[PDB]
RNA sequence: GUUCACCACGGUGUGGUUGAUGACUGGGGUGAAGUCGUAACAAGGUAGCCGUAGGGGAACCUGCGGCUGGAUC
RNA sequence: GCAAGCGUUAAUCGGAAUUACUGGGCGUAAAGGGAGCGUAGGUGGCUCGAUAAGUCAGAUGUGAAAUCCCCGGGCUUAACCUGGGAACUGCAUCUGAUACUGUUGAGCUAGAGUAUGUGAGAGGAAGGUAGAAUUCCAGGUGUAGCGGUGAAAUGCGUAGAGAUCUGGAGGAAUACCGAUGGCGAAGGCAGCCUUCUGGCAUAAUACUGACACUGAGGCUCGAAAGCGUGGGUAGCAAACAGGAUUAGAUACCCUGGUAGUCCACGCCGUAAACGAUGUCUACUAGUCGUUGGGUCCGGACUUAGUGACGCAGCUAACGCAAUAAGUA
RNA sequence: AAACUGAAGAGUUUGAUCAUGGCUCAGAUUGAACGCU
RNA sequence: GGGAGAAGGUACGCUGUUGAUGGUGAUAGGCUCCUUGAGCUUUCGACAGUCGCAGAUACCAGGCUGCUGCAACUG
């Protein structure tokens, strides 16, 4: 990467998106559990782990 | 080819200086001879692309040169184009 | 092609030098005879002369320092390449080895040190870190 | 006042871009006491891999050219 | 451990040298474009001058205040408020300097080329031709097997095979030489001869006088397979048919066999297109081969390649090491 | 006088190692929300 | 090549003024040539007015799109 070639092209930092984008950049949000189950873990663990699916007022589900 | 007697032949007429038969003038005018007389060749053997690369070179480098000549001397260039019809 | 003049030198030196050589001779032009003129008046090489051979070229002859076995010359780096020039103000010429060491620099005066180059309030091209 | 000019709303037609959905269909992934084989790793039991073509339930096989990132020699 | 708060979630920077300007890499970890020519652009030899655009310095004007930082001052302290500075890396205009870059005048030959003589070569293109061999066709001799495999069988043969001798047709490839040998930008290129033709290597002299390097896009060329059209078709052989092996065997093995392989003209544009190593420069212990030259006295030196080692140096290690993966 | 003071790493690929390389964490900040107080 | 006149729009009469323009050539000047251009005639426009429900006013004179089967098409 010689300095002609960084004026010409640049360097990139390509920008991670958020993990949770549910929320839409919020501490929090309101839903309504549109379902109530149980599920099994991954291949080391065993339970039943209480899930709720729930429709958050952002849109998604 | 060109013979040693028309290569001096070409020569003698672009001699800018006695016996110099290295000037711009000289160098592409004798380039010039060789393309137009290659060609000859290039019609019969189109599939040549081995002696097409040199041919080739010799453009590039006469082209080389003109521009060379151009920036230098105008009035050379525009006499030596001229005379060369290019 | 050779198109670093001074980061050629450079690396003559500094082949050289690696190579435990007594002296090191290269096409010699008035900008490197400077740049070998500052390095003898720093104590760096033991002397740099012109040797005018024939069709008007000349020879720049530089004899090398060796203390206690190791080479004088620790580094010697060029700074403002000819694809990235560094040009500095007074108060912003790289400091080499703390002081230390010389950042030659090439000012309207000459080329001079960095500390001559303080001295004096002025700035110019920084050319080489020799340490 | 009348009339013409300019012009906002509104209308008409024909396209472009783009979101959501769509019977069905393609590959991708995840999931366990599954079925069929055993392709790769050792010379993996026909050395492997690359491009390309043909063939085949499926890993794949075969031709041509190439590579060593191949044992043994 | 924090404390009138303490945790969690969200969000930004940090740690992250994890986009590396400061400050990373690309042989094998991800990463050199298949190769070249070249446009814009980037960069660029020596000497004497001019110029002062860049650059450097100085002056002047401005860069609001607040904020940040430093020195103080006022709230009981602190937060907070506040006086003066520093800073605001910036811009503009003048002045000065000319080392470097930029623009220019002149000159120089060391980079790059030209003319002239020799030399090596499977460099390319178009024709022609030779000899071994295979296959087929037709005859002579001859008789019961041949062929194939780990064994077999399919297949061929009493309509006379296979073997042997003699004629004919046809296509393809060019044994030995043959060589980490040569030539080519790569891809590649082997009988021999001619014609057309490219590059290279080498000696000396004369000449041009920076004409250079690299190169986004662009273009050209680019194995094999494949595609179009028209030919050709011996051998080999995808597909395919059969025989084996096997539990099965859409394979490996056997007997056959069409496309293709060959030619002409066009496409295609891809390969582990590899040295998994971009091009071009300069510099840095040495030793031994080899190819084409050159110069000396069978040796010595030097050149352009092409190999095997081996210091320093580099590398995670493997290893590279003047044909660097070293130093730039 | 001064404005001129600033830079930490850890865990996790392996039987073990070095390297590469991602992911995660310790910090600071907020016009914050939520939970307990 | 086309599809395509795809689809779908707008103008269009008369009157006056006015710009340009092709042809033919009287008339002068130097079976012919050149310049000039009377008269006649061609083609585009511009501007202004004007009447009606309506200006391609009558006769004359494509309807057009979307999906899909078949056959290449003209014959």
């Amino acid at each position: 990467a010689t300095t002609n070639q960084l004026i010409r092209k640049g360097r990139k930092t390509i920008k991670e998106k958020s993990k949770v984008p549910a929320l839409q950049a919020c501490p929090q949000r309101r839903g309504v559990c549109t379902r109530v189950y149980t599920t099994t873990p991954k291949k080391p663990n065993s339970a039943m782990r209480k899930v709720c699916r729930v429709r958050l007022t952002s849109g998604y589900e | 080819m060109l013979t040693n007697s028309d290569r001096e032949q070409i020569i003698a007429q672009y001699q800018r200086g006695e016996n110099d038969t290295g000037s711009p003038e000289v160098q592409v005018a004798l380039l010039s001879a060789r393309i137009n007389d290659l060609q000859n060749h290039f019609k019969a053997h189109k599939a040549d692309h081995h002696s097409r690369r040199g041919l080739i070179r010799m453009v590039n480098t006469r082209r080389k040169l003109l521009d060379y000549l151009k920036g230098k001397d105008l009035g050379r260039y525009t006499t030596l184009i001229s005379q060369l019809g290019l | 092609s050779m198109q670093d003049t001074v980061g050629d030198m450079l690396t003559r030196i500094r082949n050289a030098q690696m190579a435990n050589k007594v002296s090191v001779a290269m096409p010699s032009s008035k900008l490197r005879k400077s740049i070998a003129d500052l390095l003898v008046s720093e104590g760096y090489v033991a002397s740099a002369v012109v040797n005018a051979e024939e069709n008007n070229k000349a020879t720049l002859s530089i004899e090398l320092k060796y203390f206690e076995g190791k080479a004088v010359i620790e580094t010697i780096q060029r700074f403002s390449r000819p694809g990235l020039r560094q040009h500095r103000g007074k108060d912003a010429i790289p400091t080499v080895k703390q002081g230390m060491g010389v950042a030659i620099v090439s000012t309207s005066q000459g080329i001079m040190s960095d500390r001559a180059a303080r001295a004096a309030g002025i700035g110019g091209e920084v050319v080489a870190f020799v340490a």
